[PDB]
C-alpha cells in the first residue's frame, strides 16, 4: 500500500497515495530515510487529489520528494503485556533502554474509542494506597484521575514509586509511567532511581522527550495508556498510570495545530483542546474487568487556573494530592497538605459514616491549629483557652500520625517502610481525637504505621 | 442516491454528488456512521460526521436518508440510554418507535403559550421555597465544578416519581463513568422507567455534542405538543458551546469574544425558547428546561454565562465558599432569583417563604458583623439567632427530597420561632423527629395541604408543634 | 547537480524550480556563489532560505545542489577566534586552519549515555554557586528583563573558568557587533580569551544565520565533550533566535500561532538543549553545559518563548530590575529561582553551609513586613532581621570578580555562625574582603584543605581563626 512524498515542511509531510488506497485518519505509515533508518509518520488530514497531511514522530532532516512511503495499515502499534515490564520505550513502542527486542505476543494500536457504556463500573470504589494521608483525607478512586501538586524536591518521584509498590504488594495490580515532555536527564535519573528501589519490574515506562517534534510528545500518552488497557482488560488489574506532565500532552496538541494551519481558539490553544482530551481521559477508567487509576502531574500557566488548558483537565479530576514543601521542611514525610488535597469520594455514601466524620475531624483541628499559629508565636501559649490548648495538642499529634515511612525510603533511611490499611488509618485518628492517647509524647507518633506501632514507640522513650 | 467523499479532516468531509439532498438532511457512509448535510454547494456537499470518523477517507460513499435531521421519540425511549441520534448505549437491543420528531423545529409562537403557573416541585426545600420552578421555566443552573449541580437536576428527577412528569437527562461533555453513575441512582430510587438519557461523552466528536440538547429538546417536545408535561436537563452548555466553537473554527467561521462564533448565542436561544408552557387551545403541555452552566472562579459576567442568564427566567447560583463549608445545596441567595415567582407555588408555601429569600440576604450581610455576642443590641442579636437555624433548615442532604406539605411544615416552625429555644447544632435533627411525628400522628394537618395547597389552620398547627416539643431531648 | 532555476526572490527567500532530488536541510549553492538552504520542499518549488547577500539573486538565477547537510569547522584551533554560524574567521586574523568538521543539526546523547550531573561547574557568583548551583552537564536559564545583568553573569562565569580546564563558547545571537566587540575585549584582558571560542550573528545578518548560530556553538563544544573533555555554551540570547526563525517560517508561508511563531518554535529549543548533557563514564565522561538567555518583556515570565524555555532548562535564574536598582546585584530573585539538580552540583563543604543561608534568607523574607518596626519586635525576629541584612550584603558581589569556591564556603561559613552580627550592615561587605585577604596571605593551610578534600576544616580552628581577625577589624 504505497505512497510518494510530494511536500516536506518541518514536522508535516504530505504525500500521495493511489486512488482506491488511502490510509484511514491517525494510521501509521512509514519512510526508509535516504540516510539509513525508519521515519514513522502518522495521517491526520485528507487534502484530497490523493494526498494525505501527515504529522511526523520525528525529524523530517534528509528526506527527499518523491521517496516511498509504506501504509502500515493501522495505528501505532504498540507492545502489550508482561514483556513491556521493566523496560523503556519511545512512543512508536520500540525499546530505548538498550536491552534488545520485546518478545511480547501482541501489539495494540494506540488510538481507540472509550470503553462503552454496558462496560463501566456504576458506583464509586475508593482504592486503597497504604499510605494515611491520603486513604484518610483525600482518597483515590479506582476510575478515577488525580492531580498531583508538587514542587522540586517535594518527594513527588519517591511518592510515585511507593504508589507502584504498595499498588504492586497488595491489590496486586502494575504500573505505567507516562513522561510527556520528559528531560532526557530526568529520565535516565527516574530509571536508575526505580531500579534501585526495585518497583522498576512492576512498571513500564514510555518517555516523548523534550527534543522529540510535537507529534511524539502529543501521543506518547497513549502509547503508556494502551500498555495499562492491557493489564486492566485482559488481567483484570487495577492499574496505575502516572503522566508527567498532562499539560505537555495539551501544549503538544496545540503546537500540532498550528502546523496543521487549524484557526486557534481562547488563549491560543488549539480549537479540538476539549476533545483531545476526552480521548485521552475517558480511556483511563474503571470497567467490571478492573480499573485504570491516573496520576497526573498539571502545570499551571501564569498562575491561572481559568487557562483553558488546566481548566478543561480540572473537569476529569476526582482527586488532588497536593505536596507542600513546608511539610517536607519540617520532616513531614509524605510532605501532603492534609487541608489543600481534596477527594470528590471523600463522602458517606462512598468511604463509610465514621470515615467522613474523623476525616472531617482532623481538618477541622488541624485549621484551627493552623489559625493560632500567628496567635501563638506572638501571644504566647497562656492566652490560648483551655479548648483551643488541648486542640493544638491533639493537632500536633495528628500532623505526626500523617507521616509514615516508606518501602521505598527503606534503603536511605533505614528503617522499615509501613502499609497502613484504611480501616487502621480510620481507628487511629478517631482515637487520638478521642483524647485516648493524650498521654504519649508527641515523637511517639511520629514515623510509625499504625496507631498500635505509636503505642509501642512510646515506651523506647 | 450516492455521493463520494473528496476531502475529509478532523470529522468534516466535502462530498461530490448527492445532487438532489436537502439542506440538514442525514447522511448514511459507506460503515453505517451517519453524517449531516450542512453546506449545499455549487457542486459539492459539506457534511459533518455525526460519530467515529477513522474510517471515513477519501472514496467512502455516502448514501442520502431523504430524511431532515431526525431522533426516534415517544415512549420507547422512557428507561433507555441514547445518543443524540436515539442509538442505544445500554445494550438492551433496538428503540422499537414509529415516531419520529425534527432535531430543529420552531418554538412556539406569541400566541401559542400561556403564562407558568403550575409547580414543578424539586424537593429541595431551598429551590422550593426560595427559588421556585413552573411547569415550562426555563431555570438556569450555574456554578463553579463540584458546586452540587448535578446532584439538583438528579434530586429533581427522583421526587417527579408519581407527579406523571416525563424527564429527560442530557449529559454534554461529561465523563462516561459519571453518566453511568446517574443512570443507576435512578434506577435506584425508582425513577428510571419514566426518564430518557442522551449522552454525548467527552470522548465523542464535537458535532455529537453540539446536537446532544437539541435531540433531548424533540424528546420532551413529543410529550409537551401531547397535552403532558416534561422536564429537560441540559447538563451542560458550558460543553456544548465549546463544541460548537470547535466545530466553528475548524469551519473557519470568524471568532469573536474568547474565540466563540457570533451565533453562539442564538445557539442556546433557540434550544431554550423551545420550551415552554402551551395555551390551554394547543393542550395546556409544558416543557420545563434545566440548563446548566459551569463557571471559572464565580465569573458570572462571562460570555456563556451572561448570554444564558439572559435567556432563562432566573438563575439558581451555587457558590464554593458557601458549598465547602456545609451549606448544602450551596444556593447564593443574594444571586439567585426565579422571575415566575410565587406563580409556580402552592399558596401555602407562598405564604410561609413570602420573605424568605431577602431574609437570609440580609442574614448573610449582617453575619460579618456578628463577633459581639452578649455585646450586640438585642434586635440584631435575634435576628443573627433567627437566620443560623433557618440556614440550618435549609440543608439538606443529597438524594432526600421532600414533600411539599412537610416542607411548608417545617419553614412554618422555624421562621415562626418555634425553634427559637433549641440549640443550632439539635436543629436538623428537631425536623427529622418533628416530621416523623406529623407523619405517624398529625397526618390530618399535612393532608389539609396536599389537598387544599393551603395552609391548615394555624392555631391547630402551633398546638401540634409545641405537643411534639414537650417530647424532644435536646443536647 | 541537475540544477534549479529562481521562480521569485524577495526578504532573503527564494522559490527555485527543479532541484527534484534535494534534501530537506540540504546546502545550495547560487549561480554567484552565495549558498542557501533548502527549508520548504513543495508541490512544484523548493523554498530556499538565502545565507548571504541576495541582491544579484533574481528570476532565472541557477542553483546547484551540494549533497550536503550543514556542517562546520571545529576543534582547537577555534579556540580564541571570532567566528560566524558558518565557521568563518570574523576577526580577520586569517585562516582556521582545522581538518575536523562536524554537522550541525545533531542527534542528542539518549537515556543510557549520560549519568546523573554530579560534578559543579563554578560561576563564581556567590549567590549563585550556594543557592542555584548549576552543575557539569545542566542546563541553566538566564532570564529577565533587559538591563538585569544577563550578559555580566555568563562573562563572569567564563572568567572564572580560567585553568579549571573548561572550554567555553559564547554565541551572540542578534546584537549589536560593537557589544560582541566589546565583550570580547572583556575576555582579552580577564585573560579568559584563550579557551573561549565565539559564535557571532550580528543583528545586521540575515535571519537564517540567527536561527543557526546556537547550533554552531552546540556543535563546536559537543567536539570537546565527545573527546571526555568539558565545555561550557551560552546562548545570549535564544529570544532573538526564535524571532529570527519565526520571520523565516513566516516568509516560508508556515501557519503562525501563538505571537505569530511556528508550532515547532519548541522543538526549535528543545533539540538544541537537549545536546548539552552529562556523558556517562562508558561514552567518556565528558559534558557540555548550556546557559541559554531569554530576554523578558515588563517581567512577563508567562509569555510563549520564555515558558518554552523555562519547561526545557534544568532551572532558571531570574534577575529583577527592582533588585538591580535597590543595590542587589548580581540581581538574583533567589526566592523565585531554582536549579533542579542542587546538592549534586557542590562540594561537600558548600552544600552544608549554604543549607543555613537557605533557611535564614526564608525566614528574612517572611519577615521582611516587620522591618520598620525596629526595636518593637520581640528579640527573636530582631535577630533573624539582623542575620538576613547581613547574610543579603554578602550575597552582593562586583562585578567581573569572580570568588574561589573555598573563599565563599569561609564567607557564607562566617556569617552564618554569626561572626558578623557585631559588625554594622555597611561594613559587611568590606569585613569580608579584609577577611578573605586574612585567609589567604595567613590561614592558607584551612582554605587549601577545602580545596583537596571539598569539605569543611575542623569547625574549631576555623572559628578560632575567624576570631583571631576579628580583633583586627576597625569599624
Ligand atoms: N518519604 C520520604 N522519606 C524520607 N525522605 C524523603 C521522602 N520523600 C522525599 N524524601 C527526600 O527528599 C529528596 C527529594 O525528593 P524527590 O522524590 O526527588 O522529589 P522530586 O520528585 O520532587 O524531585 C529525596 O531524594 C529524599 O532525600
Ligand atoms: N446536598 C448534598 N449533600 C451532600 N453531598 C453533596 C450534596 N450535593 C452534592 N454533593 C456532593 O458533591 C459532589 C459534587 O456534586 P455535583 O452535584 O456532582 O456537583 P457538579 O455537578 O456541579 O460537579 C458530589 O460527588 C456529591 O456527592
Ligand atoms: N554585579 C554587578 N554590579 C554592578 N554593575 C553591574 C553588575 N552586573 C552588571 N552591571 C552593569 O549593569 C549593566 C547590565 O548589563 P548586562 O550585564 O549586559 O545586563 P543585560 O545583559 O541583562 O542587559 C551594565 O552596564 C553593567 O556594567
Ligand atoms: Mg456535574
Ligand atoms: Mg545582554
Amino acid at each position: 500500500n504505497k505512497g510518494r512524498i510530494i511536500q516536506v515542511m518541518g514536522p508535516v509531510v504530505d504525500i500521495q497515495f493511489e486512488s482506491g488506497q488511502l490510509p484511514d485518519i491517525y494510521n501509521a505509515i512509514t519512510i526508509e530515510r535516504p540516510q539509513g533508518g525508519t521515519l514513522t509518520v502518522e495521517a491526520a488530514v485528507h487534502l484530497g487529489d490523493n494526498v494525505v497531511r501527515c504529522v511526523a514522530m520525528a525529524s523530517t532532516d534528509g528526506l527527499v520528494r518523491g521517496l516511498e512511503a509504506v501504509d502500515t495499515g493501522a495505528p501505532i502499534s504498540v507492545p502489550v503485556g508482561k514483556a513491556t515490564l521493566g523496560r523503556v520505550f519511545n512512543v512508536l513502542g520500540e525499546p530505548i533502554d538498550e536491552q534488545g527486542e520485546v518478545n511480547a505476543e501482541e501489539r495494540h494500536p494506540i488510538h481507540r474509542p472509550a470503553p462503552e457504556f454496558e462496560e463501566l463500573s456504576t458506583a464509586d470504589e475508593i482504592l486503597e494506597t497504604g499510605i494515611k494521608v491520603i486513604d484518610l483525607l483525600a482518597p483515590y478512586a479506582k476510575g478515577g484521575k488525580i492531580g498531583l501538586f508538587g514542587g522540586a524536591g517535594v518527594g513527588k518521584t519517591v511518592l510515585i514509586q511507593e504508589l507502584i509498590n504498595n499498588v504492586a504488594q497488595e491489590h496486586g495490580g502494575l504500573s505505567v509511567f507516562a513522561g510527556v515532555g520528559e528531560r532526557t536527564r530526568e529520565g535516565n535519573d527516574l530509571y536508575h532511581e526505580m531500579k534501585d528501589s526495585g518497583v522498576i519490574s512492576k512498571t513500564s515506562m514510555v518517555f516523548g522527550q523534550m527534543n522529540e517534534p510535537p507529534g511524539a510528545r502529543l501521543r506518547v500518552a497513549l502509547t503508556g495508556l494502551t500498555m495499562a488497557e492491557y493489564f486492566r482488560d485482559r488481567e483484570g488489574q487495577d492499574v496505575l498510570l502516572f503522566i508527567d506532565n498532562i499539560f505537555r500532552f495539551t501544549q503538544a496538541g496545540s503546537e500540532v495545530s498550528a502546523l496543521l494551519g487549524r484557526m486557534p481558539s481562547a488563549v491560543g490553544y488549539q480549537p479540538t483542546l476539549a476533545t483531545e482530551m476526552g480521548q485521552l481521559q475517558e480511556r483511563i477508567t474503571s470497567t467490571k474487568k478492573g480499573s485504570i487509576t491516573s496520576i497526573q502531574a498539571i502545570y499551571v500557566p501564569a498562575d491561572d487556573y481559568t487557562d483553558p488548558a488546566p481548566a478543561t483537565t480540572f473537569a476529569h479530576l476526582d482527586a488532588t494530592t497536593n505536596l507542600e514543601r513546608k511539610l517536607a521542611e519540617m520532616g513531614i514525610y509524605p510532605a501532603v497538605d492534609p487541608l489543600a488535597s481534596t477527594s470528590r469520594i471523600l463522602s458517606p455514601a462512598v468511604v463509610g459514616e465514621e470515615h467522613y466524620r474523623v476525616a472531617r475531624g482532623v481538618q477541622q483541628v488541624l485549621q484551627r491549629y493552623n489559625d493560632l499559629q500567628d496567635i501563638i508565636a506572638i501571644l504566647g501559649m497562656d492566652e490560648l483557652s483551655d479548648e483551643d490548648k488541648l486542640i493544638v495538642a491533639r493537632a500536633r499529634k495528628i500532623q505526626r500520625f500523617l507521616s509514615q515511612p516508606f518501602h521505598v525510603a527503606e534503603q536511605f533511611t533505614g528503617m522499615p517502610g509501613k502499609y497502613v490499611p484504611v480501616k487502621e488509618t480510620v481507628r487511629g485518628f478517631k482515637e487520638i481525637l478521642e483524647g485516648k492517647h493524650d498521654n504519649l509524647p508527641e515523637e511517639a507518633f511520629y514515623m510509625v504505621g499504625t496507631i498500635d506501632e505509636a503505642v509501642e514507640k512510646a515506651k523506647k522513650l | 442516491e450516492v455521493g463520494t467523499v473528496i476531502q475529509v479532516g478532523d470529522g468534516i468531509a466535502r462530498v461530490h454528488g448527492l445532487e438532489k439532498v436537502m439542506a440538514g438532511e442525514l447522511l448514511e457512509f459507506e460503515n453505517g456512521v451517519m453524517g449531516m448535510a450542512q453546506n449545499l454547494e455549487e457542486d459539492n456537499v459539506g457534511v459533518v460526521i455525526l460519530g467515529p470518523y477513522t474510517e471515513i477517507r477519501e472514496g467512502t460513499q455516502v448514501k442520502r436518508t431523504g430524511r431532515i435531521m431526525e431522533v426516534p421519540v415517544g415512549e420507547a425511549l422512557l428507561g433507555r440510554v441514547v445518543n443524540p441520534l436515539g442509538q442505544p448505549l445500554d445494550g438492551r437491543g433496538p428503540i422499537e418507535t414509529a415516531e419520529y420528531r425534527p432535531i430543529e423545529s420552531p418554538a412556539p409562537g406569541v400566541m401559542d403559550r400561556k403564562s407558568v403557573h403550575e409547580p414543578l416541585q424539586t424537593g429541595i426545600k431551598a429551590i422550593d421555597s426560595m427559588i421556585p420552578i413552573g411547569r415550562g421555566q426555563r431555570e438556569l443552573i450555574i456554578g463553579d465544578r463540584q458546586t452540587g449541580k448535578t446532584t439538583i437536576a438528579i434530586d429533581t428527577i427522583i421526587n417527579q416519581k408519581g407527579q406523571d412528569v416525563i424527564c429527560i437527562y442530557v449529559a454534554i461533555g461529561q465523563k462516561q463513568s459519571t453518566v453511568a453513575g446517574v443512570v443507576e441512582t435512578l434506577r435506584q430510587h425508582d425513577a428510571l422507567d419514566y426518564t430518557i438519557v442522551v449522552t454525548a461523552s467527552a470522548s465523542e466528536p464535537a458535532p455529537l455534542l453540539y446536537l446532544a440538547p437539541y435531540a433531548g429538546c424533540a424528546m420532551g417536545e413529543y410529550f409537551m405538543y401531547k397535552g403532558k408535561h416534561a422536564l429537560v436537563v441540559y447538563d451542560d452548555l458550558s460543553k456544548q458551546a465549546a463544541a460548537y466553537r470547535e466545530l466553528s473554527l475548524l469551519l473557519r467561521r470568524p471568532p469573536g469574544r474568547e474565540a466563540y462564533p457570533g451565533d453562539v448565542f442564538y445557539l442556546h436561544s433557540r434550544l431554550l425558547e423551545r420550551a415552554a408552557k402551551l395555551s390551554d387551545e394547543k393542550g395546556g403541555g409544558s416543557l420545563t428546561a434545566l440548563p446548566f452552566i459551569e463557571t471559572q472562579a464565580g465569573d458570572v459576567s462571562a460570555y456563556i454565562p451572561t448570554n444564558v442568564i439572559s435567556i432563562t427566567d432566573g438563575q439558581i447560583f451555587l457558590e464554593s465558599d458557601l458549598f465547602y463549608s456545609g451549606v448544602r445545596p450551596a444556593v447564593n441567595v443574594g444571586i439567585s432569583v426565579s422571575r415566575v415567582g410565587g406563580a409556580a407555588q402552592i399558596k401555602a408555601m407562598k405564604k410561609v417563604a413570602g420573605t424568605l429569600r431577602l431574609d437570609l440576604a440580609q442574614y448573610r450581610e449582617l453575619q460579618a458583623f456578628a463577633q459581639f455576642g452578649s455585646d450586640l443590641d438585642k434586635a440584631t442579636q435575634a435576628k443573627l439567632n433567627r437566620g443560623e437555624r433557618t440556614v440550618e433548615i435549609l440543608k439538606q442532604d443529597e438524594h432526600k427530597p421532600m414533600p411539599v406539605e412537610e416542607q411548608v411544615i417545617s419553614i412554618y416552625a422555624v421562621t415562626n420561632g418555634f425553634m427559637d429555644d433549641i440549640p443550632v447544632e439539635d436543629v436538623r435533627r428537631f425536623e427529622e423527629e418533628l416530621l416523623s411525628f406529623m407523619r405517624a400522628n398529625k397526618d390530618s394537618l399535612l393532608d389539609h395541604i396536599r389537598q387544599t395547597g393551603e395552609l391548615p389552620d394555624t392555631k391547630e398547627l402551633d398546638a401540634a408543634i409545641e405537643e411534639f416539643k414537650k417530647g424532644f431531648t435536646p443536647s
